[PDB]
């Protein structure tokens, strides 16, 4: 059990003990995705307003 | 010194953020108006606390924080509350209609109209940063803001600040507390969209926190403020090494180096001991050996699961209080003989240790007794994949009937994002099972 | 009114416990995937332990110990025995055993294995072995032949010492094994069921041709089929303890408890106390019990050998009634309240 | 925040008036709109149902609609009649004769735009409107026919607000005319399409409760309306009192409605009260509120499965005991909750109890058993329609038999959709 890279200071200590050794999308892609959902919304709203007009 | 910006999204992220910053101020000796008498270099500095607070000419110490809720009532209580003075109005951001427990409404519908305002208020904080390391993101899985807006925020932060690290603190949904039947949907959805933009994420199961408050604090029905002050202790344990002198976890990148060898498997388990009630008349202080042992009882983990039936990839102990290296190694020695602690073959079986000699500070009138020593363990064990199994199973039951799906489609989301998200989670569960189990 | 679900229907024993529970009038069966149960009698493989103990207002109990399969698969048991210090390389009641991975898959002991073989060859000791895994068994003293045979099948197999001098019951000059049913409850009490059985061979034991395997393999299946003398001496080729006791009294002048049972209780205790830290549910959010089947051999010096532990055993037909009532009593109604058929296995020697 | 309330027709206005009387008395506001309570919780969400007036009087955000002036004159004369903004009284003169067609197509069309002008002036005054509630019956002509016409217009002008209704179902046991099954079937189709949540109040159930368990021998509409006031108060608790749960319909709708047309809720109340002294325990509140005899929709819950449930406990009590009792009906009757919607029962609690009780419970069930209500209406409808009986009252106003055939098809569809999920 090896106790290694001990570091001290007035606030505390730190070290490492070893018991055993080893055996992104674009900005435009995002605002296009956001706009494709916005149009799917505005379409479903137009389908409702068309139905309400009938 | 390098600065860290904390971002709190939704109700859960804001009220937990309030818990943290209250605790941070008590710990650094900053008072509600932002004054820090002990800060002798007035109006500036580069001490380690400066990674979280910035300084004004009048001597005010100001959190490097933005709060974001799509409805005003929760952040209004910040604006009117006992820490009103400490935050600049520009850091508290509100909408007026929330996301109604709907991932799609927070991401797509209400997200689109507020994302640019948030990024620029985030940019006003990054501009008073000589060297930014990145972000701490607080949010709920189950909220519509907490889940949907956060994942939109996370996507763009990757673009606007691609070299910076991003850590999350995520509240995982629990029916004893939870606000909604669709929270499994929101959880899977936002984990799938955030998975590649998050370098390391600390999950808190509201069930585990709840039960710790009932059993160890003798609160029969815990409130959010009960839950959050406990969560706040654990978060402050995890962040203390960024705010305080030390050599372990000194910046955000060390959190991934030390805890996340495989980047998809970036969900360390947090375990914390001891939680003692302030109403406990007679209490026998617990030793280094006792509190290190308590790190391996499931009843003290932030997520109930069973690490004996998994493998470790990493492990830190963060001690606060009267702790010295010799007692840690003696405690570790005795524990490895009496407990099932198996690592993956390609990692060392070992512990990185950090000690800070100041014991946990407790909020006055809180529920936590002051203790002479405490420890928070951070173990990247595959047993946390149990929480994904739970979540995914609940998701499967509802989606097999398309229950509630129509609410999401109606916000412009396409049904297929459900199945994509659920397939990502199917991968993630098998990654965990590859690393952490060997053949039957 | 407690609630329970059934997720193994091919289970003789928990089929009976299901019906015993209904007849109480205080247990209601829910449908397989209803999560609001008190008790899960679950599947044998892929039992979803990660989903237990998370239902608010429901004490939950399952009839299996997660992790208990390291006792009940042949390769795992060997690995457990030689690596655990409480059991040891130097374990007196387990036959010498070596894990052997086939050639296709490329730890494995196969060259540490024939160290023992050639030390036995030029040691002029009886050196028959047996290859097996978790029906495809070969008994031969040609080592050169057994690593031949493991590799043409594709699964991992263990090769174990063959007990060349077994105790043989007369009349018959014939082999047997003993099966004991042990119940571990949610408190990790270890209960031995007072009734065991001897699964007899009805073929005289032949020590000169092991290629015929029906006087060498006491499995109830193979005796039911291959053997001409099935049913000859004992009903169903199953001898019970009262008979085997008095045979030992008349033939060998001892009893079952002194000659064999002390050794059996020591082996059961040692196996379950070894894995207890790894599988106990004492401080866990759900609870476990499990019924095990231990299988022993007796050699001619009346030494008992553990051959395997089975984690999903069937019972003997006469005993289903009494054992299954006993499981409800001590495993289930202990947790869900509505002279014993079990011997509690506890020993605390001071040293 | 703000909700705009609309009450249409004879039944819509009588129940609506006694609703406002009941909740105004809860919030301390007296008949002249002047506040006189002793707690600030009475005032914390008062804006959801009230506008603040000159002198900070409180005025209900309520519009009163009828095609005849009879009932609304009765309201202006009634106990709280002067509470209402007088500009919000919108009435024609000729009535609708219990005729859906008159409500929806002829008489109603003449007055609907003037109702929508008052709606608009009440929404513009709203910091952030969240939606509407309509009280009406489905068996008459105004509240049925004009009410659903108004619901259609309001959706056109506010397609993204929540539309919520308290809808009295007709019953032969409490019946004004033979044509009620016609008027109700025409109305149900509108409701399936154009409301987010509908509280099915069955006059059948209100009668049986009044008779079998309150033991009132000759129940009046006044007795029926007492029950309706009590449960309307109960379901709207979160909209009117401070709590862990905010006052918004959208979150309720999202969590109650797994499939959009299956938004017809079965309400329930406990203890059942007629206009006593015994302490009701939390185990009793819980057992009763789930009791078939406390349901305001004459359907048997054990004939169907609960898709979702919301429950609201009022008074001073141990939410540990509430939690325990709720968890123990679900765990001891798990048969009757769908297993494919996990944790589908939500419980809220409010410290302030209704007048005259120290402890009450309100039940809101989205059960598939509500199909029984619609099949009942459907059998009554068909029994006349297969002889085209009484149709002339409707074809006289422009309607065609085709529209009846479509409306009965749509309700039979709705019944099949309920049955599909009772077997899933
Ligand atoms: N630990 C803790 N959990 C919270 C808190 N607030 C909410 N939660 C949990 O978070 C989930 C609800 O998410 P919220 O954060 O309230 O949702 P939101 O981000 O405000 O999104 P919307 O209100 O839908 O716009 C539930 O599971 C809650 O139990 C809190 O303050 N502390
Ligand atoms: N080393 C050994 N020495 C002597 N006999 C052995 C032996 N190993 C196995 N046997 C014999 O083979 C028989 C069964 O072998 P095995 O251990 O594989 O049981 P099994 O899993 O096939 C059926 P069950 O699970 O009911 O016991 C034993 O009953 C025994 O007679
Ligand atoms: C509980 O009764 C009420 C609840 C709410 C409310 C506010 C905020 N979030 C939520 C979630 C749920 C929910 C409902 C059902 C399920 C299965 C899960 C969750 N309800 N809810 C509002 C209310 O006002 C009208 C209200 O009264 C009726
Ligand atoms: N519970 C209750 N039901 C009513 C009341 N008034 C009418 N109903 C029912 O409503 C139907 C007739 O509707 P009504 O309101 O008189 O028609 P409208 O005025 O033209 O809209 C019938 O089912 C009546 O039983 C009432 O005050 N209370
Ligand atoms: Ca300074
Ligand atoms: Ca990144
Ligand atoms: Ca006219
Ligand atoms: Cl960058
Ligand atoms: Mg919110
Ligand atoms: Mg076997
Ligand atoms: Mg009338
Ligand atoms: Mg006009």
């Amino acid at each position: 059990m090896e106790v290694i890279e001990l570091n001290k200071c007035t606030s505390g200590q730190s070290f490492e003990v070893i018991l055993k050794p080893p055996s992104d999308p674009s900005l435009e892609e995002i605002q296009k995705k956001l706009e494709a959902a916005e149009e799917r919304r505005k379409y479903q709203e137009a389908e409702l307003l068309k139905h309400l007009a009938e | 010194m390098r600065e860290c910006i904390s971002i709190h999204v939704g109700q859960a992220g804001v009220q937990i953020g309030n818990a943290c910053w209250e605790l941070y101020c008590l710990e650094h000796g900053i008072q509600p108006d932002g004054q820090m008498p002990s800060d002798k270099t007035i109006g500036g500095g580069d001490d380690s606390f400066n990674t979280f607070f910035s300084e004004t000419g009048a001597g005010k110490h100001v959190p490097r924080a933005v709060f974001v809720d799509l409805e005003p009532t929760v952040i209004d209580e910040v604006r009117t509350g006992t820490y009103r003075q400490l935050f600049h109005p520009e850091q508290l951001i509100t909408g007026k209609e929330d996301a109604a427990n709907n991932y799609a409404r927070g991401h797509y519908t209400i997200g689109k109209e507020i994302i640019d305002l948030v990024l620029d208020r985030i940019r006003k904080l990054a501009d008073q940063c000589t060297g930014l390391q990145g972000f701490l993101v607080f949010h709920s899985f189950g909220g519509g803001t907490g889940s949907g807006f956060t994942s939109l925020l996370m996507e763009r932060l990757s673009v606007d600040y691609g070299k910076k690290s991003k850590l999350e603190f995520s509240i995982y949904p629990a029916p004893q507390v939870s606000t909604a039947v669709v929270e499994p949907y929101n959880s899977i959805l936002t984990t799938h969209t955030t998975l590649e933009h998050s370098d390391c994420a600390f999950m808190v199961d509201n069930e585990a926190i709840y039960d710790i408050c009932r059993r160890n604090l003798d609160i029969e029905r815990p409130t959010y403020t009960n839950l959050n002050r406990l969560i706040s202790q654990i978060v402050s344990s995890i962040t203390a090494s960024l705010r305080f002198d030390g050599a372990l976890n000194v910046d955000l990148t060390e959190f991934q180096t030390n805890l996340v060898p495989y980047p998809r498997i970036h969900f360390p388990l947090a375990t914390y001991a001891p939680v003692i009630s302030a109403e406990k008349a007679y209490h026998e202080q617990l030793s280094v050996a006792e509190i290190t042992n308590a790190c391996f009882e499931p009843a003290n983990q932030m997520v109930k699961c069973d690490p004996r039936h998994g493998k470790y990839m990493a492990c830190c102990l963060l001690y606060r209080g009267d702790v010295v290296p010799k007692d840690v190694n003696a405690a570790i020695a005795t524990i490895k003989t009496k407990r099932s602690i198996q690592f993956v073959d390609w990692c060392p079986t070992g512990f990185k240790v950090g000690i800070n000699y100041q014991p946990p500070t407790v909020v006055p009138g809180g529920d936590l007794a002051k203790v002479q020593r405490a420890v928070c363990m951070l173990s990247n064990t595959t047993a946390i994949a149990e929480a994904w199994a739970r979540l995914d199973h609940k998701f499967d039951l509802m989606y097999a009937k398309r229950a509630f799906v129509h609410w999401y489609v109606g916000e412009g989301m396409e049904e297929g994002e459900f199945s994509e998200a659920r397939e990502d989670m199917a991968a993630l569960e098998k990654d965990y099972e590859e690393v952490g189990v060997d053949s039957v | 009114m407690y609630t329970f679900v059934v997720r193994d229907e091919n289970s003789s024993v928990y089929a009976e416990v299901s019906r015993l529970l209904l007849a109480t009038g205080q247990w209601k069966r829910l449908r397989k995937d209803n999560p609001r149960f008190n008790l899960m009698l679950g599947e044998r493989n892929r039992l979803p332990f990660g989903r237990l103990g998370h239902e608010p207002g429901l004490v939950q109990l399952v009839n299996y110990y997660r992790g208990a399969d390291k006792l009940c698969r042949k390769a795992s048991l060997v690995k457990l025995i030689k690596t655990s210090p409480e059991l040891s390389e130097s374990c007196t009641w387990f036959p010498e055993s070596y894990v052997i991975y086939p050639t296709n898959l490329k730890t494995d002991e196969r060259e540490v294995f024939l160290a023992a073989y050639n030390r036995r060859r030029e040691g002029r000791e009886g050196n028959v072995w047996i290859a097996k895994s978790s029906e495809g068994i070969l008994i031969s003293s040609e080592a050169s032949e057994l690593l031949d045979f493991i590799d043409e099948q594709g699964q991992v197999h263990v090769i174990q010492k063959y007990l060349e001098k077994p105790l043989l019951l007369e009349p018959g000059h014939r082999k047997f094994d003993i099966r004991s049913w042990v119940l571990v409850d949610h408190l990790y009490n270890i209960y031995l069921y007072r009734e065991g059985v001897l699964r007899t061979s009805s073929e005289p034991y032949n020590s000169a041709n092991f290629q015929d395997k029906t006087c060498h393999l006491t499995n109830h299946c193979i005796q039911k089929e291959y053997s001409k003398n099935y049913g000859r001496y004992e009903e169903g080729n199953e001898m019970f303890f009262e008979e085997f006791n008095q045979y030992l009294m008349d033939a060998l002048n001892t009893t079952l408890e002194n000659s064999i049972l002390l050794q059996i209780k020591h082996i059961i205790r040692s196996c379950l106390m070894c894995i207890e830290p790894a599988i106990s549910t004492k401080h866990l959010h759900y609870q476990s019990f499990q019924l095990f089947g231990f299988d022993f051999m007796v050699d001619e010096e009346l030494k008992v050998w553990l051959i395997e532990v089975n984690g999903a055993p069937a019972c003997a037909q006469k005993l289903y009634a009494e054992l299954c009532q006993g499981i409800v009593d001590v495993a289930i109604s202990s947790v869900f309240p509505l002279t014993s058929i079990f011997i509690k296995l506890h020993h605390h020697h001071h040293h | 925040r703000e909700i705009v309330h609309i009450q249409a027709g004879q039944c819509g206005n009588q129940i609506g008036a006694k609703f406002w009387e009941v909740i105004s008395d809860e919030h301390g506001i007296d008949p002249t709109g002047s506040y006189h309570g002793d707690s600030d919780l009475q005032l914390e969400r008062i804006n959801v149902y009230y506008n603040e007036a000159t002198g900070n009087k409180y005025v209900p955000r309520a519009i009163l609609v009828d095609l005849e002036p009879g009932t609304m004159d009765s309201v202006r004369s009634g106990p709280f009649g002067q509470i209402f903004r007088p500009d919000n009284f919108v009435f024609g003169q000729s009535g609708a004769g219990n005729n859906w067609a008159k409500g929806h197509y002829t008489e109603g069309a003449e007055l609907v735009d003037s109702v929508l002008d008052v709606v608009r002036k009440e929404s513009e005054s709203c910091d952030c409107l969240q939606g509407f509630q309509l009280t009406h019956s489905l068996g008459g002509g105004t509240g049925s026919g004009m009410g659903t016409l108004l619901i259609s217009k309001i959706r056109e002008e506010y397609p993204d607000r929540i539309m919520n209704t308290f809808s009295v179902m007709p019953s032969p046991k409490v019946s004004d005319t033979v044509v009620e099954p016609y008027n109700a079937t025409l109305s149900v189709h509108q409701l399936v399409e154009n409301t987010d949540e509908t509280y099915c109040i069955d006059n059948e159930a209100l009668y049986d409760i009044c008779f079998r368990t309150l033991k009132l021998t000759t129940p009046t509409y006044g007795d029926l309306n007492h029950l309706v006031s009590a449960t309307m108060s109960g379901v709207t608790t979160c909209l009117r009192f401070p709590g862990q749960l905010n006052a918004d319909l959208r979150k309720l709708a999202v969590n109650m409605v797994p499939f959009p047309r299956l938004h017809f809720f079965m309400p329930g109340f406990a203890p059942l009260t007629s206009r006593q002294y015994r302490a009701l325990t939390v185990p009793e509140l819980t057992q009763q509120m789930f009791d078939s005899k406390n349901m305001m929709a004459a359907c048997d819950p054990r004939h169907g499965r609960y898709l979702t449930v919301a429950a609201i406990f009022r008074g001073r009590m141990s939410m540990k005991e509430v939690d325990e009792q709720m968890l123990n009906v679900q765990n001891k009757n798990s048969s009757y909750f769908v297993e494919w919607i996990p944790n589908n029962v939500k419980t809220a609690v409010c410290d302030i109890p209704p007048r005259g009780l120290k402890m009450s419970a309100t039940f809101i069930g989205n059960s598939t058993a509500i199909q029984e209500l619609f099949k009942r209406i459907s059998e009554q409808f068909t029994a006349m329609f297969r002889r085209k009986a009484f149709l002339h009252w409707y074809t006289g106003e422009g309607m065609d038999e085709m529209e009846f055939t479509e409306a009965e098809s749509n309700m039979n569809d709705l019944v099949s959709e309920y049955q599909q999920y009772q077997d899933a």
